[PDB]
């Protein structure tokens, strides 16, 4: 069965710089495989049990390893290889996934732009709140936001979503809806979203007062 | 020094060319007479690596059997890439005869006499010889019939026994004989019988070669299959040319000194050699029984999830180059160059 | 070659049972494992089961209870049915083969041909057109002109709501972000843009929606609060 672990979370990378991710597991094993995933496509074979590349993989990809070590290495990286790679082991059934290393495209650190937005009196009307804390290109891709309602830290009630990284620029953009019914949204003034990112060097935090337009 | 080699073996046999019976005819046109005194060479201080899983032997095996069947049979209708032929069906004689496989000039077959080879690395007993003994192509889920025996004990083998996925193949030292009939005059039932003594004695010391394997404190226990086609979930077999499909729940439940398995003659079957569908002619009536030595098993443990310290085993087969592989583990082709 | 063409799968409510097949090329059929693998939305490949080339059959422990496997050797399809669906068996399912390290002369592990998936979504909701409301603009926010606007397209069932800006003439720093499935069963998504503040007095700006499973198309004007 065994349990996978990855290293790191993400990978940053300029062009033609090596990299290399880890793959970590609970037991001794005798090999893993390598996947590439891109969005909207499924998962794609790099690498073969012992040993070598798959078909269609270039030379730039190498991976090696046994026990509880093993690692995937990119010599040359190339803007095709931006991507989430998993690694598998196969000791038993159930053949376990890692939880994915994502490597992305390496620029200089960027501070989001943060905005709050009320809900609509259009919206309260359906009894409903919807609050939005936009954080705006941003890198890297890490990035912490916190609500609060009256300096009431809000938990589980609130939902986020990540643009994916922008080809241009190369940053990403993040939202997060604070989701209240009209009674409690009516119930309090200060709502805030407090931000914490590397591009910070304290944590910003942006709110507004209800009835304070 | 010789290496590793994958070359076209030719096969040798004792078939009669007057006997109609397919194999007798396929070894008459592929095959050459035995040799009546075959020599075998010991190689004093040789070390040799064997590998019965990553044997090129028994891929030709395979080709060979599967062009046998696929030459031999007549099925009334068969369904092939969408499409149906149909033909005349009428019985054939059907009874395995011994095949052995021998390399050519520039190559060598190394055999491994060592006691208790677990099928994969060091043998230090190893000779030379020009042909393999006589093995019989036996077709069969889920039992190994009319094979061959180990002289000492029970010998069980897998590529990699931690490993659920991998087949274990039961190598018996005692055979157990099963008979199997359909009486004279249903036309579809049949039954076989085999000795209950001697079958949970069997069972017994399989455990206890399992518990070397897998620890002292392991409790083990044989279920039957978890499911899958008709062929892998019972005991299916051929017998006089017709296709048996055996209940073998008695044989494989463990924790009246003879065992009568309920048996039914199947005549549209899954082709274990190609994608489709075959249907033979309905049995013949009067006597068709045969009577088998049963020589191994293919067992599979479930594995799935923590250990409960108790390991469950079920019965195996599907993958007939297992079935070959439990004959040729000793063997292997090397040019002698 | 060595193709997986599946077919099965859509909108299943919680409680029945969905059956997704798999066509296999012979070859594959007869020489390979295929594994059953899904994955789920902003996760990684989940193992479900495999059938041999033996035919054995083999699932995981938390699904044995409610997934069954089974394969037609008549035309050399697998099967997969999964019974007793829940809201988080919501996934893309695969179908793909793997040699185990069985296929000579290689003997070579690793999961080389996956099918091009099938989408399952178990949910009781029913198809519903989004409500958009307005993400109205700052009263002077980043330093220069660029201030933030959008539209928080609500409530909508099911994929996909398509979102453009001033009928596609507007794409400059437009962010529109991919949905959640909220608790209630139905999706939600925004999508804004930064734009000059001095614009805000003049420049209209208007977000156009479109759902078409539901034909609900919206255009909606956001412009600063009264206020
Ligand atoms: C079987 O595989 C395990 C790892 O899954 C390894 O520790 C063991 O040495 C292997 N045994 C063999 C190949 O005989
Ligand atoms: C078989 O025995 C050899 C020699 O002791 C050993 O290296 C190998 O791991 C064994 N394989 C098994 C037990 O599957
Ligand atoms: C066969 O092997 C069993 C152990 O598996 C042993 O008890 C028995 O004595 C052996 N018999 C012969 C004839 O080798
Ligand atoms: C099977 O038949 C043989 C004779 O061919 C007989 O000696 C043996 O006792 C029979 N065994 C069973 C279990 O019926
Ligand atoms: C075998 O027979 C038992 C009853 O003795 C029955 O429960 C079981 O379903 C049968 N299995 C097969 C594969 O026929
Ligand atoms: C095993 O050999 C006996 C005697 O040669 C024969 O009658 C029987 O049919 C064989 N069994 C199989 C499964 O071929
Ligand atoms: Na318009």
């Amino acid at each position: 069965e065994i349990v996978l672990t990855q290293s790191p979370a993400t990978l940053s990378l300029s062009p033609g710089e090596r990299a290399t991710l880890s793959c970590r597991a609970s037991q001794g094993l005798n090999f893993v495989v390598w996947y590439q995933q891109k969005r909207g496509q499924a998962p794609r074979l790099l690498i073969h049990a012992p040993s070598g590349r798959a078909p269609g993989v270039p030379d730039r990809f190498s991976a090696r390893g046994s026990g509880t070590e093993f690692s995937l290495v990119i010599s040359s990286v190339e803007p095709d290889d931006f991507a989430i790679y998993y690694c598998q082991e196969y000791s038993s059934t159930p053949y376990n996934f890692g939880p994915g290393t994502r490597v992305d495209r390496k620029r200089t650190v960027a501070a989001p732009s943060v905005f709050i937005f009320p809900p609509s009196d259009e919206q309260l009307k359906s009894g409903t709140a919807s609050v939005v804390c936009l954080l705006n290109n941003f890198y890297p891709r890490e990035a912490k936001v916190q609500w609060k309602v009256d300096n009431a830290l809000q938990s589980g009630n609130s939902q986020e979503s990540v643009t994916e990284q922008d080809s241009k620029d190369s940053t990403y953009s993040l939202s997060s809806t604070l989701t209240l019914s009209k009674a409690d949204y009516e119930k309090h003034k200060v709502y805030a979203c407090e931000v914490t990112h590397q591009g910070l060097r304290s944590p910003v935090t942006k709110s507004f007062n209800r009835g304070e337009c | 020094v010789w290496k590793e080699a994958t070359t076209t073996l030719f096969c040798a046999s004792d078939a009669k060319a007057y006997d109609t019976e397919v194999h007798n005819v396929w070894a008459t046109h592929a095959c050459v007479p035995t040799d009546p005194n075959p020599q075998e060479v010991k190689l004093e201080n040789v070390t040799e690596n064997f590998n019965m899983w990553k044997n090129n032997m028994v891929e030709q095996m395979h080709e060979d059997i599967i062009s046998l069947w696929d030459q031999s049979l007549k099925p009334c209708v068969k369904l092939t890439g969408g499409s149906v032929i149909t033909q005349a069906c009428p019985k054939v004689s059907f009874e395995p005869i011994p095949i052995h496989y021998c390399a050519p000039a520039g190559f060598a077959i190394l055999k491994c006499n060592d006691k208790k080879f677990n099928g994969t690395g060091p043998c230090t007993n190893v000779s030379t010889v020009q042909c393999t003994h006589g093995i019989r192509p036996v077709v069969s889920t889920q039992l190994l019939l009319n094979g061959s025996l180990a002289e000492e004990e029970i010998v069980i083998r897998s590529e990699n026994f931690t490993n659920n996925a991998k087949t274990i193949i039961v190598q018996l030292n005692e055979s157990v004989v099963i008979n199997c009939t359909r009486p004279n005059n249903d036309i579809r039932q049949a039954h076989c019988n085999l000795s209950k003594t001697q079958w949970e004695n069997t069972l017994e010391q399989i455990a206890i070669k399992l518990k070397e394997q897998f620890g002292n404190n392991k409790t083990i226990i044989f279920n039957p299959s978890s499911g899958g086609d008709p062929e892998i979930v019972t005991h299916s077999f051929n017998c006089g040319g017709e296709f048996f499909y055996c209940n073998s729940t008695q044989l494989f439940t463990w924790n009246g000194r003879n065992i009568t398995l309920p048996c039914r003659i199947k005549q549209i079957i899954n082709m274990w050699q190609e994608v489709g569908k075959a249907m033979y002619a309905p049995p013949i009536r009067g006597q068709i029984r045969c009577s088998s030595n049963i020589t191994g098993l293919l067992l599979t443990r479930d594995g799935g999830k923590d250990t409960n310290g108790t390991e469950i085993f079920r019965p195996g087969g599907g993958d007939m180059r297992d079935n070959w592989r439990s004959e040729l583990y000793k063997y292997k082709v090397v040019k002698i160059e | 070659q060595g193709q997986l063409v599946q077919s099965g799968g859509g909108l299943k409510k919680p409680g029945t049972s969905v059956t997704i097949s798999c066509l296999a090329s012979e070859y594959t059929f007869n020489e390979f494992v295929i594994h059953w693998i899904r994955q789920a939305p902003g996760q990684g490949p989940l193992w479900l089961g495999l059938i041999k080339r033996s035919g054995r059959l083999m699932t995981a422990y938390n699904f044995q209870d409610r997934l069954s496997l089974r394969r037609d050797r008549s035309t050399g399809t697998v099967f997969m049915e999964l019974r007793g669906l829940r809201p988080d068996d919501t996934a893309v399912y695969y179908c793909a083969r793997d040699g185990l390290g069985e296929v000579a002369p290689d003997y070579r592990y690793g999961i080389d041909v996956w099918g091009q998936g099938s989408t399952v979504i178990v949910t009781s909701a029913s198809t519903k057109g989004p409500s958009v409301f307005p993400l109205a603009p700052s009263s002077k926010s980043t330093s220069g002109g660029t201030a933030a606007l959008g539209c928080l397209v609500k409530d909508y069932f099911p994929e996909p709501v398509t979102v453009s800006w001033n009928s596609g003439a507007l794409t400059s720093g437009v962010h529109t972000f991919p949905a959640v499935l909220q608790s209630s069963g139905l999706y939600s998504l925004s999508s804004v843009v930064t734009v000059p503040s001095s614009s805000l007095g003049t420049q209209t700006y208007i977000c156009n929606v479109n759902h078409k499973p539901s034909n609900t198309k919206v255009d909606k004007k956001a412009e600063p609060k009264s206020c």
